């Protein structure tokens, strides 16, 4: 269970982001896939700093 | 002429070395079945050897450019 | 020394040619820009205009870039060979032993100086037997820059 | 024709649908929330492929993709 | 009617420290490395990010003095360098033998070798931009005159950036302060260009005129009176040309008759200099000023008389074309691009009648003989005029992006020419190909003849003939015109037509161009590669907004690389690429312009005169059967010119040959972008961007590849770059051995 | 006399390229005024050559037949001053900007923001780095044995597989 | 339906439009009514001027549809805009709005055509579907 605020570690292979060090803005609180959303210091190509991962994608490294 | 023709060839065999084992990956290869092998772990550390490719190419191409221009000038 | 500076620059060709045929052949299957790579196939033009434009990207087109720098390569390598023997079968070895340590020598003493019996295949006084060659060469010149 | 296909990460943002040329996507509700949408790409045999629904797309290596199949006369975008 | 506001921008450092300060897309920093290419793209046009037509006209007013600065401080560094640095005092002693020369060479690491023997006791670089001929043809004899001319172009570049400061910062002018054309052109017309050429036929007469009077008689620069004693002591301007002891008098009274001493119609070259005749130059100004102020009084302002040019336009319209030219002056005074793009159009094709005008009448003395700067002042203007061509094609199609209007463009002019487009561009595509065909096959075919050992097939002078007849008809009736139907003139416009060979030194100044079975094909080369340029731009400019392809192209931009891989592909669709394919194109036309030009006067005009009168010329008349063929072009142009520049290695002409190879270097580097595309480098930077986040030092302003608009632009840049920089060291270094 | 190279001194191409370099000067100077401005810049440029034979045949250098001074990289220590010398001369100095611009962004990126330092170049942190850029194979040494010279690859962002 | 005939905009013009391909198969109709009697562009060539209307213009593509039904819609703000594709030497009416509404607006009823209940980096390899009918996108 990751809360705001807590800075986490993308485990999405297929993100811009993988691998790398994030800090969850908000969770959804209903039962909504893809609830959790990460904002990101370094922009992907489309330059955007946010996307919405699952729990199973991120981790607690706090 | 001689040697200059099977030389030519010679590239676009190494060429097209390459370009088929580049379409081996693409096509053939699956990484679920081919996995810890010798193939699994260049594809594991790919970025370290392109970059350090990305080194000894740029490092001759400085040098032994600059060491023609510095006996242009001269 | 004129012998080391070239086979520094073939070394500079063969790594060259080399690191961008092992980019697309270990970039075939994604990257950070497309990470379904696998998904497209090997020869195909581009992702479109998004994730900043993404010409040119394939594995088809990672080929198709090392086969200007193998035909370099091998410029490289073949007028190396064939300056030197121009040199050794004329008994004037020092041609390319003081020429070709500099760029300028290597363009006037090999390009323009050995370049003059061909380009006079055909004159406005005669021709010869090289005419069929000063006729190919300005053919090989056209049907490379039409590829421009 | 192009085939499109939408994918499930995707969060009714409406955005490719209306970066759509040839009116190819549309917004359709979501079968289990019943309150979120997704793009859904009923008229593919109308796509020019010009991939400008996936340049709308918001999500981290977008959620519609295009994948230029065979080249009909709507698709090569021929005024002939 | 002047209207300004006073004080709307503050002068302030603020704003020098933000980057990018003006736009609302940049100056919240750059989160990757595009944006430090953003920056420097978007800085001058100031349409995109300031949407006030007031608000934008003021920085583009107060900004032609800040180039009006720029121009000052290096027309004062041509004066002062001519002043320091130059043997320009021994050279007016003996024009013919000493070379022209500034910019001495540093003694450091051997860059000393190209302060080379230039003549008289003076070690420089040979310079071939004719300020040594300009300035005698202004009567300047002493260093003294080019010193404080530096001086005074020093103390005015810092007036227009005054000025540049004051008209933004100060007191900007309002918009309806712009939009007054017809005022502007008044204004323009008999102020700038009236008075111009009123002030400097003064100019020509009281200072010109007199010592080179005594120069032409030979005397000494020393032994001359310096100009100012033409105006004070009358006794002096009495003893050359004796009709200023008359004053004023003859003019006023009509009888200009009696200045026909210093107003002269002589009309071709002095036989002792090689150039025009001042006192031709002196009428000639005068008549241009009074065509020039009488012309400024037509256009209407506040005191009724005059024409209105929006009234000109309305009842300018035919039966086949509509509603006429009505909205084409509305569209001129909005419109800051399609006033700029006419406005480069008819500044880059006079530019090559500048070019054409004056290596035929070489208007200053011993310019003619001097080979090495005809040939530069030739191919220096012509570059010049091509890039402002495409940049005609350029603003036209930014014009039809965003300043184009359908509600104010309903059947007037605009809209029927975008409303038959296929058939303008489509019978433009034939006619390149017809002359692309016609012409350069014509080479193809005497290739082939000549190979083949068929000489008698191809088209020559002594084969199967194509001579100019359309072009050789006005040879004859331009140089048979002085006595006939240009009564008063006592030698022809040129000796280039026909005449006699003008000999100054033991060179040839002119003589006349003939023309023959080459001569029609080099000038159907030059038809060809000029309507391909037209064919591009054009194209770029009416299907600047939509095409059958992409019907929303202006909502998409002017400057856009592609609309995707669809379509089947849409790569380069926008106005912006067609400008940029036009601009190898240009390369390719103007190339040819200065090819053809460098040896048609090798051959058969520059050359040496023997003391009896034969004539020997450069390359020795091998134009005629050798530039018909491209082998001949090859063989005997390109590989047997460029022997001086390849054998200049340890001689004074060094830089040329370093330049040489140094410009095949960014010619082919920019083949680099060309070929390649930009998806590959932002793959191939993944792999550098990780090894620099392997030792935890990669840059948080994010390392991208060049975008694909800019890729093709960085690999055209260098294109140019590496191609007119070879024909720059090619031509240097050619001249200036054997000319 | 490791490749056929006879040493400078008594190389004769060697000493016939000053032979002609100053007769190309000579008649170069035997045209202009003896007193003048460009006369004396050509004794410049004679004595500045005299100065290089003379600075390449006391240095022990190796002229071929040509008579150019050739260069011998296998590094001996007899011929340690062509490579091995200005080589270690080379990489202090390149390291110490390179180790300087790498301790900059490393102080840059943990800040507000980075970016905008990166633009405009903080001089506290920009000669702070030159401190820290000057004892670069020191610290260099200590860097890599604390294990925050590199990174694992569960910390760097990496292509899919 | 079509509605045709529709008067034309009074228009007189445009070589870039409505060649032979329009008569042997698929040429496209837009319809909208125009609320002024004001000009637009075309994306033929450009001006018309749109009528009272029922307004009517025969086009091209769909691509050319949409490209001026976005015209309407931006600066003339008459999104009433209805293309349509042609009868015996055409193929298919109404195309547009396809259910009664725009299709960036909500509508119940529709089904979701082209969807993937699965993300992007889930997608199997080519090899696992080698020599198969199966594609590696499809599902
Ligand atoms: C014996 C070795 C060998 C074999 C069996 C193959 C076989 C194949 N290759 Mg490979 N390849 C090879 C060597 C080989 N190649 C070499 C040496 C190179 C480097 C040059 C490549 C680089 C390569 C690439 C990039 C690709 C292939 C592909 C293919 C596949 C399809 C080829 C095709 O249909 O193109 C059709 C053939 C042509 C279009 C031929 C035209 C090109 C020639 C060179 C024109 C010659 C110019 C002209 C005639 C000269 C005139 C003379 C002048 C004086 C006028 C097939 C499996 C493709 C694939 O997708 O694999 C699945 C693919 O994308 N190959
Ligand atoms: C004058 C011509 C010229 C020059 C100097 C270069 C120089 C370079 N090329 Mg380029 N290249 C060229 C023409 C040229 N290229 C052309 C015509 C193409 C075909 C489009 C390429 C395609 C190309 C590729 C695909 C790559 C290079 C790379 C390089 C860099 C190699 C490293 C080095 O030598 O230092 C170097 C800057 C490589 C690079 O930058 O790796 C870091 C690289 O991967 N070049
Ligand atoms: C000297 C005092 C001074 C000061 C403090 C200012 C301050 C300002 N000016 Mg003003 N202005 C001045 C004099 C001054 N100006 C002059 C002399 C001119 C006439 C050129 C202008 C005309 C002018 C315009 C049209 C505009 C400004 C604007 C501005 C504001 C932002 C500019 C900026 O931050 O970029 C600083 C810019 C630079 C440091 C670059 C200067 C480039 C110079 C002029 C030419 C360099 C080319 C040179 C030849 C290099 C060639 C290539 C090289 C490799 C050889 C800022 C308040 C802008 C504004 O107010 O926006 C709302 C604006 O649009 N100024
Ligand atoms: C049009 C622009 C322009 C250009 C390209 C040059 C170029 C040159 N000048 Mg000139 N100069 C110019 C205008 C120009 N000047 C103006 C407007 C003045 C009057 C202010 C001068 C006054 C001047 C003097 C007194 C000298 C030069 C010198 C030089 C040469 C050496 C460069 C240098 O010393 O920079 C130095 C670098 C900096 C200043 C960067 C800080 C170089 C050819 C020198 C020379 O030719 O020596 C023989 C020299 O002594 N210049
Ligand atoms: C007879 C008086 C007079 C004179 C001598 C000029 C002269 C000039 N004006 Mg003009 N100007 C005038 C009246 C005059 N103007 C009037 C009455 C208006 C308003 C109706 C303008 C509006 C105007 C604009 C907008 C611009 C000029 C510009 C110029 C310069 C052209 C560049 C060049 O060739 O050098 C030139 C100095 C150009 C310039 O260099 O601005 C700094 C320019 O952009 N003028
Ligand atoms: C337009 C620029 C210009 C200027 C500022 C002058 C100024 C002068 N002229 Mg000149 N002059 C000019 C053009 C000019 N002229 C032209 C275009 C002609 C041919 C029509 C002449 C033909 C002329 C003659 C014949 C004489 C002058 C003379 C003079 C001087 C006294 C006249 C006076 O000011 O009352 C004065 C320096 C008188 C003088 O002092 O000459 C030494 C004199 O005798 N002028
Ligand atoms: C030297 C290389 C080269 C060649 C030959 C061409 C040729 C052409 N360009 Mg291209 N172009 C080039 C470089 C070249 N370009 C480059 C580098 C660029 C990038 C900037 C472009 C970008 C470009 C643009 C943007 C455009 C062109 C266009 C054209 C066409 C002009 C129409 C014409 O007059 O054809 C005449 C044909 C020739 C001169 C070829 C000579 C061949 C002889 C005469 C006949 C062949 C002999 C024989 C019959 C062969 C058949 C026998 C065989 C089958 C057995 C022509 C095909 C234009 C176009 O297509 O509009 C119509 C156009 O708009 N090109
Ligand atoms: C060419 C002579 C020519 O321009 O005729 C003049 C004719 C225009 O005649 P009008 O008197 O209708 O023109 C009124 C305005 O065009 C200018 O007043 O041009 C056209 O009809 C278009 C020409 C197409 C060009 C065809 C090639
Ligand atoms: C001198 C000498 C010697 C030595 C030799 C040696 C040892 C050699 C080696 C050699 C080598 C060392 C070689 C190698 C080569 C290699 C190559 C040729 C490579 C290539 C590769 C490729 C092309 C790959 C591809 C691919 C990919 C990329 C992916 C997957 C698939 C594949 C695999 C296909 C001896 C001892 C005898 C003795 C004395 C003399
Ligand atoms: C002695 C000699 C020689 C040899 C050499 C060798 C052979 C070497 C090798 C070496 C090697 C083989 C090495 C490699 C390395 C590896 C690695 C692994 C690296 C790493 C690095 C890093 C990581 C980096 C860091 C840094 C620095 C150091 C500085 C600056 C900063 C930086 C961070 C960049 C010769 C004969 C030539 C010559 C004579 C002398
Ligand atoms: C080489 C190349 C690149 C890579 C080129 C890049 C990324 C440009 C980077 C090179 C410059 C020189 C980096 C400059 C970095 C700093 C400004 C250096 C500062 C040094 C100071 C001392 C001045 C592309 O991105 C590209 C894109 C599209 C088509 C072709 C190409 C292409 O050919
Ligand atoms: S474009 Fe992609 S991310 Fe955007 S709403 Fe449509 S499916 Fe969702
Ligand atoms: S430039 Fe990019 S978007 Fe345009 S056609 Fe090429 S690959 Fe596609």
């Amino acid at each position: 269970m990751v809360q705001r605020g807590s800075k986490v570690r993308i485990l999405r292979k297929e993100s811009y982001w993988y691998q790398e060090i994030g800090t969850v803005a908000s969770i959804d609180q209903s039962g909504i896939k893809y609830p959790v959303i990460v904002r990101f210091e370094k922009v992907n190509y489309s330059n955007v700093n946010s996307n919405n991962f699952s729990l199973d994608e991120v981790v607690e490294v706090e | 002429a001689l040697y200059t023709h099977h030389q030519y060839i010679a590239g676009f065999l190494m060429v097209g070395a390459f370009a088929h084992g580049a379409i081996f990956l693409v096509r053939d290869y699956d990484a679920e079945q081919n996995k810890n092998n010798v193939l699994a772990r260049i594809i594991d550390h790919k970025e370290a050897i392109i970059s350090h490719l990305s080194w000894v190419s740029l490092f001759l191409g400085f040098h032994t450019l600059g060491l023609y221009v510095h006996n242009d000038v001269v | 020394p004129g012998d080391f500076l070239v086979h520094h620059a073939i070394a500079l060709g063969l790594h060259t040619t080399t690191l961008i045929l092992v980019k697309g052949a270990l970039d075939a299957r994604g990257s950070k820009l497309m990470p379904d790579k696998k998904d497209f196939g090997y020869s195909f033009p581009c992702d479109g205009p998004g994730r900043g434009g993404t010409c040119d990207i394939s594995a088809w087109d990672a080929f198709y870039l090392a086969v200007f720098w193998m035909l370099n390569t091998i410029g490289w390598t073949t007028f190396y060979w064939h300056w030197k023997h121009l040199g050794v079968w004329q008994g004037n070895v020092a041609q390319f032993n003081e020429s070709s340590t500099y760029l300028m020598g290597w363009f006037r003493d090999y390009l323009w100086l050995n370049s003059s019996q061909l380009i006079n295949g055909y004159n406005p006084f005669g021709m010869n037997n090289l005419s069929v060659w000063a006729w190919m060469f300005l053919f090989g010149h056209l049907i490379w820059a039409t590829g421009f | 024709a192009h085939t499109v296909k939408i994918y499930d990460t995707c969060i009714g943002c409406t955005q490719c649908v209306r970066a759509c040329p040839t009116d190819v996507l549309e917004m359709v509700p979501w079968d289990g929330c019943r309150a979120n949408q997704i793009a859904s790409a009923p008229r593919t045999e109308d796509c020019v492929g010009c991939k400008r629904c996936e340049s709308a797309c918001p999500t981290d290596f977008l959620s519609i993709r295009v994948y230029l199949g065979a080249e009909t006369t709507r698709s090569m975008g021929l005024g002939y | 009617k002047i209207v300004i506001d006073k004080d709307p921008v503050s002068t302030s450092f603020d704003k020098w420290a933000v980057p990018g300060h003006f736009s609302r897309t940049l100056a919240k920093g750059p989160k990757t490395t595009t944006w430090i290419w953003n920056l420097h793209a978007d800085v001058h046009d100031f349409d995109s990010y300031t949407s006030d037509l007031e608000e934008v006209s003021r920085k583009i007013f107060s900004a032609h003095f800040g180039h009006l600065a720029v121009v000052f401080i290096w027309l004062s560094g041509a004066y002062f360098h001519g002043a320091r640095f130059s043997n320009y005092e021994a050279w007016l002693s003996n024009p013919t033998t000493i070379k022209p020369s500034a910019q001495v060479v540093w003694p450091i690491v051997g860059q000393e070798i190209l302060n080379g023997d230039v003549g008289g006791g003076f070690q420089g670089i040979q310079i071939t931009s004719g300020l040594f001929q300009m300035w005698r043809a202004s009567g300047i004899t002493t260093e003294l005159q080019l010193y404080v001319t530096a001086i005074g172009a020093l103390v005015m570049a810092a007036l227009m950036l005054f000025a540049g400061w004051f008209h933004y910062h100060k007191a900007a002018p309002k918009l309806e302060w712009f939009q007054n054309a017809e005022s502007m052109m008044n204004h323009h017309l008999g102020g700038l260009f009236g008075l111009g050429s009123l002030s400097w036929a003064g100019h020509q007469i009281h200072v010109s005129l007199p010592v080179n009077k005594l120069l032409d008689s030979g005397v000494s620069p020393q032994e001359i009176p310096l100009p100012h004693e033409f105006i004070l002591n009358k006794d002096l301007i009495a003893q050359l040309y004796p009709s200023f002891g008359q004053g004023l008098t003859p003019f006023f009274t009509l009888n200009w008759n009696e200045y026909s001493d210093f107003l002269t119609f002589k009309g071709g070259l002095n036989p002792v200099t090689g150039g025009l005749w001042l006192s031709d130059s002196a009428h000639h100004h005068l008549a241009i000023a009074v065509l020039f102020i009488v012309a400024g009084h037509m256009y209407r302002t506040n005191w009724g008389i005059g024409h209105s040019m929006k009234e000109m336009y309305d009842s300018h319209k035919g039966p086949f074309t509509g509603e006429g030219h009505k909205g084409v002056y509305e569209i001129f005074t909005n419109s800051w691009h399609a006033q700029l793009s006419l406005n480069l159009a008819l500044f880059g094709s006079l530019s090559i009648i500048v070019a054409h005008h004056m290596y035929s009448m070489p208007p200053y003395p011993y310019l003619a003989t001097d080979y090495a700067t005809s040939l530069c002042l030739f191919t220096h203007h012509v570059w010049i005029g091509g890039f402002l061509i495409v940049g005609a094609g350029a603003h036209a199609a930014i014009f039809m992006v965003r300043d184009y209007d359908p509600a104010q463009n309903y059947n007037n002019l605009v809209d029927r020419v975008l409303r038959h487009r296929d058939a303008i561009i489509s019978h433009l595509n034939w006619v390149c190909i017809f002359l692309g065909f016609h012409s350069f096959g014509l080479y193809i075919h005497n290739d082939t003849m000549r190979a083949l050992g068929r000489p008698q097939d191809m088209f020559s002078d002594a084969a199967i003939q194509l001579q100019p007849v359309f072009a050789q008809w006005v040879q004859g009736v331009n140089s048979a015109a002085a006595g006939n139907t240009a009564p008063n003139a006592l030698a022809n416009a040129s000796y280039a037509f026909g005449g006699d060979i003008v000999s100054v030194g033991g060179k040839v100044a002119m003589m006349p161009i003939s023309l023959g079975t080459a001569d029609f094909l080099v000038h159907h080369i030059h038809a060809f590669t000029i309507h391909v340029t037209v064919l591009i731009l054009l194209k770029g400019v009416l299907f600047a907004r939509n095409s059958r392809l992409i019907p929303d192209k202006a909502n998409l931009g002017f400057r856009f690389p592609c609309d995707g891989p669809g379509r089947g592909g849409t790569c380069q669709v926008s106005a912006w690429d067609h400008v940029f394919l036009g601009l190898f194109w240009m390369y390719n036309s103007l190339s040819v312009v200065l090819f053809h030009f460098s040896w048609k006067m090798q051959s058969d005009v520059w050359g040496n005169v023997t003391a009896d009168g034969a004539v020997s010329h450069i390359t020795g008349n091998n134009f005629a059967q050798g530039a018909i063929t491209i082998n001949g072009w090859l063989r005997d142009f390109l590989w047997a010119q460029a022997s001086q520049v390849i054998q200049s290695y340890g001689s004074a002409l060094s830089a040329y040959g370093l330049m040489f190879l140094g410009a095949h270097f960014i010619w082919a580097f920019s083949l680099m972008f060309l070929f390649s595309g930009r998806g590959y480098w932002q793959e191939l930077i993944e792999s550098i961007v990780w090894a620099h986040n392997k030792l935890k030092f990669a840059p948080s302003i994010q390392p991208r590849a060049l975008s694909i608009t800019q890729g093709r632009a960085v690999g055209v840049a260098h294109y140019l770059l590496g191609g007119i920089a070879t024909t720059w060291s090619f031509f240097h270094a050619r001249i200036i051995s054997v000319g | 006399d490791v490749a056929g190279l006879i040493p400078c001194s008594q190389s004769d191409a060697f000493e016939r390229r000053l032979k002609n370099t100053t007769q190309r000067l000579e008649n170069r100077l035997k045209k202009y005024e003896p007193g003048s401005a460009p006369a004396e810049a050509l004794q410049k440029q004679i004595d500045k050559t005299q100065q290089r034979f003379d600075k390449y045949r006391n240095s022990g250098l190796l002229c071929g037949a040509d008579g150019l001074p050739h260069l011998i990289t296998d590094g001996r220590w007899s011929h340690a001053g062509e490579f091995t010398i200005p080589g270690l001369l080379f990489l202090y100095i390149a390291g110490f900007i390179g180790w300087s611009g790498r301790s900059y962004l490393q102080a840059v990126a943990a800040s507000d923001n980075s970016t905008e330092k990166e633009i405009i170049i903080d001089i506290p942190v920009a000669l702070q780095s030159v401190s820290k850029g000057f004892v670069w194979p020191l610290a260099a040494l200590q860097e890599f044995s604390s294990g925050k010279l590199t990174a694992r690859d569960e910390e760097i962002t990496i292509s899919p597989r | 339906t079509l509605n045709l005939n529709a008067p034309t905009p009074i228009f007189g013009g445009s070589t870039g439009g409505l060649l032979r391909k329009a008569e042997v198969e698929e040429f496209y109709s837009i319809t909208w009514t125009g609320k002024s009697e004001t000009v637009f562009e075309l994306p033929t060539g450009g001006a018309a001027i749109m009528r009272a209307g029922e307004n009517l213009l025969r086009l091209a593509r769909k691509e050319q549809c949409i490209a001026l039904g976005a015209q309407l819609k931006d600066k003339f703000k008459i999104t009433d805009y209805k293309i349509y594709r042609v009868y015996p030497s055409g193929e298919v009416q109404f195309l547009h709005p396809k259910d009664g509404v725009f299709p960036e607006k909500v509508n119940p009823g529709r089904v979701a055509v082209g969807s993937n209940k699965r993300r992007i980096g889930q997608n199997p390899d080519p090899a696992k579907l080698k020599f198969k009918g199966q594609e590696t996108f499809d599902s």
